[PDB]
């Protein structure tokens, strides 16, 4: 005298299922963005204006060794 | 219309500088600083003169 046996769901119910779409947020702001950008541009420019003057100092000094030499 | 006039094989004996030119460019400085002089007068005449054999000395 054997029981019906079938597949079924469990008793109670399956867990809820997801299905709406999940897409995050995951950002800075437009105006942090363009801050950080400009900021970043601003501190190459620095440093390159450094660089750049001193560069032309060094020039001048490696002419004026040609200078000396060229009699 | 004319010989060029040349200067004789002797007169352009001279004891040469046989430094190369990292040597020469490690002394330019002080080079400059001290022969200006006699530089400075072969340049008044190579650039008065505008011709090599009239600053031969």
């Amino acid at each position: 005298a054997s029981k019906v046996k079938q597949d079924m769901p469990p008793p109670g119910g399956y867990g809820p299922i997801d299905y709406k779409r999940n897409l995050p947020r995951r950002g800075l702001s437009g105006y942090s963005m363009f801050a950080v950008g400009i900021g970043t541009l601003l501190f190459g420019y620095w440093s390159m204006m450094k660089w750049n003057r001193e560069r032309r100092r060094l020039q001048i000094e490696d002419f004026e060794a040609r200078i000396a030499l060229m009699p | 219309p004319g010989i060029v006039e040349l200067p004789t094989l002797e007169d352009l004996k001279v004891q040469e500088v046989k430094v190369s030119s990292s040597v020469l460019k490690a002394a330019a400085h002080h080079y400059g600083a001290q022969c200006d002089k006699p530089n400075k007068e072969f340049m008044l005449c190579r650039w008065e003169e505008k011709d090599p054999r009239r600053c031969l000395e």
